[PDB]
């Protein structure tokens, strides 16, 4: 079947640009493509029908082409609503498979995450777990590494940070990455670091927690 | 599975699309996923109906649906024979006999030689148009020769809409000099309207005269102001609205919003629309028994261009159109049979006459009987 | 106007179908068709199923023998039947209804339900606090911090004081970790109103009641 | 230079033996003036649409600037409007019809006018008509106009509709009557093939009146009309007895004499004469052109006849008005076009043959409705 | 009128203003001149009594 795959992965730009996002195909499709967008709520809509002509309802700048099997669409100008995703589905062939799609946003300055470490609590720690929760606030891009380190040895498993979508006013992410272990594990550690390396500084920022 | 067609429309198509677009919504089945690629093209010439052809059989789709005139209907035709390529169109049949060419619209001239017959006239008045052919008024005089009748023609084609006025009522007075009171009216939905207001401007729809409106569709046009005259006639009907179907249909038809579906809140419905319907239902139920026929009817998409020369057609065209020529199903014009031609046989013409309170059925009219 | 309000059940065991109805509301359910495609959690939504307006369906060749949908004309419902529900069905299903604009586009499109496929039973959330070390004024934010870990199923709704201090507060989704959602919050407090405001987690459990308020 | 010595020239014929290729052929070899004219002639049956179609575009593909040949009711429509979409100039010495383009050039002058000048002058009111429905379908209304507005009697009849059955019926019905007025239009062949028929209807010649619409009346094999009590009035557009055609029948004479021509010339009909007259006007043409100092071209190099859009040639234009404002003394008489690019300025000669007797009723023109002598 | 001139029965109505007189076909020429914008019902060839 025809397997739609979105080439760009994540792309995001300013207000009043341009974009243009690609959608490639595995065979033929004759031009029998839709690009419709979905929000962050659940919500979509059709903007592009037969990858050539826009839905009633749909925005003037919304406007796509291309033909064979190498679609894209381009947007006139990118604003605040129009941040947000765009997939691709094919109905040429049943069963229609629809594409990934990437998802738009809009771009910030390049800021380091605020590191901010902390122990466990009373009850917590008297339950017999210990997570080191490091909240790296303000995080832009979302291009950001994390290593925990407890009493000198890297920390690998156990931890799972789960970022959080891109803030709509401060314009970046927030992490939490909490090293989930066992009470003898925190009590033989004597300062666990939390080392996070983002794109706008080059050193980690280790963060220490004593105990 | 995908089967690619091809879709032709005229200029101001919007009805006939929308009915196109509805009858493939409605008839969806899970053998088969058609997907057409409508060209909007003006069927008047014929070197854009060439183009948009070539440019339809350069996809290698297996039908092509589409309309034309007087004029393009002999490349259509020769283009059709010559690439085995099937045919569909609800338009005026052609001439003589055709392959690969599936009508739609029923003859009119053994209907309206019956009731010429029925009401027994002697001399009247034919005035015909130039873009459905010649058949009809060929036949109309072989007739009148057989049977001795004093009929005259009036070209009201060539009629430009600039003297509209002194044109029409200088042919009516020179028509008052024969004093001929009965006129057969014979054009599309848009000719007969300009005769209906002339008349009505001249005051000849009086107690007196007899129109007959030489069309399938005979409650299409505007009939408010006639009725209302004392002038009594009559017109052919292809399409009945008594049936459970037709209501259904029209029940469902009214409902659609006017600005996705225009001409969508109307109480009536063209002729040509309930036969783009009947033949999107005629082509699924010939597609579905084509995939019921357990036979590889898929074929590469290397078709190549049209022009080429010599051009050597494939199988699958005489076997869709075989399978086209052998379906029978019901529809909104009723019962639907085709020939080893491909004219439409075995159908029911309703005869309407105008009244006071509306138009009432009087009969019917077959080809066997 | 047409619409489609999908309706689901949201959380269902391991081992059991996952039936789903779709009320067709704006529209008629004899006429046009209706198809059931199936989006996962950050990924590309695939089609699971189209029930025809002619009886028929077209049933993927990936679940086939998982999917089955059914129409009913009198209640205007489409009700999405998967049985054989697997470990990975926690993602979101949308409802959909075709159109004819010279090409396939899926027009109406519904809001779609969520769905949490796990075995698990329902826990108590428990939350625990996470202050940012001492009790001094480090900056006019005061990023606090709310552990609420070990929430069955998965997800709570957790809220910083109640709504009321709760400006600026960057809480993180919540995660799953060995049939535990482990919510992680952190509230933007004012530096002097540490500990003047009462900045409490109330971590209610949605899946199991269990309204646990901690600060 | 502006126009180069090499001109081609395209050629559509159904067949080639048909005293018409000759014709071409002849009338191409006497032209020795510059610009000389290249001919590609190709073979094509002129009822088959796609292969009109197939021809014209290869054609118009190789780069030829106009293009002569015949055409019929099936291939009326396309032909025309490949022309008035691609700016080719078209030369047709068939039966003209009422909707065409300016870019095409209907040699054969309007025969309505003339027949409903004949009809009014020999005061007929009640008459059968006889056509046929290959190419009698633009005059037909014409003459039923004519009809309702003077208050005839005319009874249409359809030559390939009626059999022999329905063709002794029409005959015993117009029988019927006391005065047999029945006129006809058709093609050279297919009036002979009604003549073989007619013949024995006519024995006794009880008040018939004949009007043959054709052009080639003297080509017409009068011995089935003769011995009858028969009156029959043809239309001529060819004068064999002037000075320039009889000057060019000696010509074509020695240039058989000389060289074995490929088909005989023997009973000439007008169709040659026409070929002829169109060769000679686009020669005329060409030598304006020529003349004038006008480049002339390809736009674009084997330029497409499908391509998408379609792309008009000024050039063109500019050999249509050319072609249009040609006025010489031909063989059929004066040539002269109007804007819409038909025939005027042209003589057509009555000819009455009764009891052997060439009699020369008048000449018919545009102006002057009739006049007799 | 358009549509009662045509029929075939005579009418008859009164007038008040003679449009053949030379002060009323000059103030049917200064007036048919005034644009529809400003003045309403301007580009009239008649005019009401
Ligand atoms: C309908 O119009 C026709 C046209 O005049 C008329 O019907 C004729 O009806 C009368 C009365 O039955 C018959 O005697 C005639 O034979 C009919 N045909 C004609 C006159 O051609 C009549 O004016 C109208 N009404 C009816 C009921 O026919
Ligand atoms: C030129 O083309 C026409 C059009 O096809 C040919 O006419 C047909 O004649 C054959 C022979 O019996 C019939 O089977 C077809 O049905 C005819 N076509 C139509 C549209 O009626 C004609 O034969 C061709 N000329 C030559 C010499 O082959
Ligand atoms: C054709 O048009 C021309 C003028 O436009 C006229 O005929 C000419 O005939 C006269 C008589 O000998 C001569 O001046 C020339 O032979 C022609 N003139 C030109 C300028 O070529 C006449 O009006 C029309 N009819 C005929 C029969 O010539
Ligand atoms: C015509 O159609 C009707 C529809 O019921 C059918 O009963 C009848 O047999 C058909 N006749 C022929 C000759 O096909
Ligand atoms: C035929 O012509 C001759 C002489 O031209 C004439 O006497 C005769 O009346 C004509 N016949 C008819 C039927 O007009
Ligand atoms: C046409 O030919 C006839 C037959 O000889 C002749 O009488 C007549 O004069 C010719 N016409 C002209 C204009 O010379």
């Amino acid at each position: 079947e025809i397997q739609m795959t979105q080439t760009t992965s994540s792309l995001s730009a300013s207000l009043g640009d341009r974009v243009t996002i690609s959608c490639r195909a595995s065979q033929d499709i004759s031009n029998y493509l839709s690009w419709y967008q979905q929000k962050p709520d659940g919500t979509v809509k059709l903007l592009i029908y037969y990858t050539s002509r826009l839905h009633s309802g749909v925005p003037s700048r919304f406007s796509g082409s291309g033909s064979g099997i190498d679609y894209s669409l381009t947007i006139n100008n990118l604003e605040q609503e129009d941040f947000a995703t765009y997939f691709c589905q094919q109905g040429n062939t049943l069963p229609l498979t629809f594409g990934a799609g990437t998802k738009l946003e809009l771009k910030r300055a390049d800021a380091a995450p605020t590191v901010s470490i902390f122990p466990p609590s009373s009850e917590q720690l008297t339950s017999g777990g210990a997570s080191v929760v490091c909240f790296l606030n303000n995080f832009y891009p979302k291009d950001i590494n994390v290593k925990w380190k407890i009493d000198g040895s890297e920390r690998q498993n156990g931890v799972l940070n789960s970022w959080t979508d891109q803030d709509s006013k401060d314009s970046t992410y927030s992490m939490s990455s909490t090293l989930t272990l066992t009470k003898d594990e925190y009590e033989r550690h004597n300062s666990y670091t939390c080392e996070a390396t983002h794109k706008t500084s080059t050193s980690p920022i280790v963060k220490s927690f004593n105990r | 599975n995908s089967i690619q067609i091809g879709g032709l429309f005229p200029r101001g198509a919007d009805q006939e699309y929308s009915a196109f677009r509805v009858g493939m919504v409605q008839f969806s089945t899970s053998e088969f996923r058609l997907t057409p690629h409508i060209d909007n093209l003006e069927v008047a010439n014929s070197f854009a109906v060439t183009n948009a052809f070539c440019s339809q059989f350069s996809r290698g789709v297996y039908a092509i649906f589409g309309f034309y005139d007087k004029k393009s209907v002999n490349t259509i035709t020769s283009f059709c024979g010559t690439l085995h390529v099937s045919f569909i169109t609800p338009s005026f049949p052609t001439d003589g006999t055709h392959p690969f060419v599936i009508q739609m619209r029923p003859d009119l001239k053994g209907a309206l030689l019956s009731l010429i017959e029925y009401y027994q006239w002697d001399k009247f008045a034919y005035l015909y148009d130039s873009d459905r052919g010649l058949s009809t008024l060929q036949a109309v005089l072989d007739s009148a020769a057989e049977k001795k009748w004093q009929v005259t023609a009036i070209n009201v084609g060539n009629i430009n809409n600039d003297k509209k006025d002194e044109t029409y009522r200088s042919l009516f007075q020179d028509l008052e000099l024969k004093k001929e009171r009965r006129v057969i009216l014979d054009c599309e939905r848009d000719k007969v309207n300009d005769i209906v207001d002339q008349v009505i401007t001249i005051g000849k729809h009086v107690k007196g005269y007899h129109y007959i409106i030489a069309n399938l569709g005979f409650t299409d046009g505007d009939l408010l102001k006639i009725q209302f005259g004392g002038a009594n006639v009559s017109g052919f009907q292809i399409v009945d609205y008594d049936d459970s179907l037709v209501s259904k249909f029209i029940e469902r038809w009214s409902t659609l919003e006017e600005k996705e579906y225009p001409g969508a809140h109307t109480a009536t419905i063209k002729y040509t629309s309930a036969l783009t319907y009947d033949a999107v239902q005629v082509m699924t139920e010939a597609f579905r028994n084509l995939r019921k026929q357990r036979i590889e009817i898929s074929r590469r998409g290397n078709a190549g261009d049209c022009l080429a020369n010599p051009a050597v057609p494939w199988g699958q065209g005489v076997e869709i159109e075989r399978a086209l020529k052998q379906v029978q199903v019901e529809g909104l014009s009723g019962n639907i049979k085709f020939d080893q031609n491909g004219k439409r046989i075995n159908y029911t013409i309703n005869i309407m006459e105008l009244k006071t309170n509306g138009p009432r059925k009087i009969g019917y009219w077959s080809e066997v009987d | 106007q047409a619409q489609l309000k999908e309706s689901g059940p949201g959380l269902v065991a391991p081992s059991q179908s996952l039936s789903i109805t779709c009320t067709v509301s704006g529209f008629s359910l004899t006429n046009y068709g209706v198809h059931w495609v199936r989006q996962p959690p950050g990924k590309g939504l695939e089609w699971l199923g189209v029930i025809w307006a002619g009886g028929s369906t077209n049933y993927n060749s990936a679940l086939m023998s998982r999917v089955s949908i059914s129409k009913d004309n009198s209640k205007s419902q489409v009700f999405l039947k998967m049985n054989s529900l697997q470990t990975d069905d926690t993602v979101m299903y949308y409802c959909a209804r075709e159109d004819y604009d010279y090409d396939w586009h899926f027009d109406v499109w519904g809001a779609g339900t969520t769905v949490t496929v796990s075995s698990a039973k329902t826990t108590p959330p428990s939350v625990y606090p996470l202050a940012p070390g001492s009790a001094a004024q480090t900056n006019s934010m005061v990023t606090l911090g709310c552990l609420v870990k070990g929430y069955f199923p998965e997800p709570v709704t957790v809220t910083w004081n109640s709504g009321s201090l709760s400006s600026g507060v960057h809480t993180f989704p919540a995660v799953l970790q060995s049939d535990l959602y482990t919510l992680s919050s952190s509230v933007t407090v004012p530096s002097s109103t540490w500990p003047s405001e009462t900045v409490t987690c109330n971590v209610a459990h949605p899946a199991s009641s269990t309204k646990v308020d901690k600060k | 230079a502006n126009f180069p010595n090499n001109i081609q020239i395209g050629g559509l014929f159904p067949n080639q033996q048909s005293q018409e290729h000759a014709a071409f052929r002849f009338a191409l070899s006497q032209l020795t003036e510059p610009p000389k004219l290249l001919p590609q002639i190709d073979i094509v049956n002129i009822s088959d649409s796609f292969e009109m179609t197939y021809r014209f575009c290869s054609q118009f593909s190789k780069g030829v600037y106009a293009i002569f040949g015949f055409y019929e009711r099936r291939t009326v429509n396309m032909l025309t409007s490949f022309c008035g979409a691609l700016h080719v100039c078209f030369i047709t010495p068939s039966f003209p019809v009422d909707t065409s383009n300016q870019f095409v050039l209907q040699l054969r002058p309007e025969l309505q006018e003339a027949l409903i000048s004949i009809i009014d002058h020999y005061k007929w009111q009640t008459f059968v008509y006889i056509y046929d429905a290959d190419r009698g379908l633009s005059v037909l209304q014409r003459v039923l106009d004519t009809a309702a507005e003077k208050n005839w009697q005319v009874t249409a009849v359809n030559i390939l509709t009626t059999t022999e059955e329905g063709y002794r019926m029409l005959f015993q019905d117009l029988e019927k009557k006391k005065e047999r007025l029945v006129v006809v239009d058709c093609e050279s062949e297919r009036l002979n093939a009604i003549l073989g028929q007619i013949v024995k209807l006519e024995k006794n010649g009880i008040g018939y009146h004949y009007i043959l619409a054709n052009l080639g009346f003297m080509d017409i094999d009068l011995n089935k009309f003769k011995e009858s009590g028969a009156n029959v009035t043809g239309f001529q557009l060819v004068n064999y007895t002037d000075t320039i055609p009889a000057r060019i029948m000696q010509q074509w004479r020695t240039s058989d004499a000389r060289d074995h021509t490929r088909v005989d010339w023997k009973r000439p009909k007008y169709t040659s004469a026409l070929t002829y007259d169109g060769v000679k006007v686009m020669a005329e043409a060409f030598q304006s052109l020529r003349r004038q100092r006008i480049d002339i071209s390809r736009r674009g190099n084997a330029g497409d006849c499908l391509a998408n859009p379609a792309v008009p040639w000024g050039q063109g234009i500019d050999i249509q008005r050319a072609l249009q404002q040609v006025r010489f003394e031909g063989l059929t008489g004066n040539v002269q076009f109007n804007e819409k690019g038909r025939r005027t300025n042209y003589t057509l000669h009555v000819i009455e043959m009764k009891h052997d007797g060439i009699r020369k009723i008048g000449y018919w023109n545009e102006d002057d409705k009739f006049v007799p002598a």
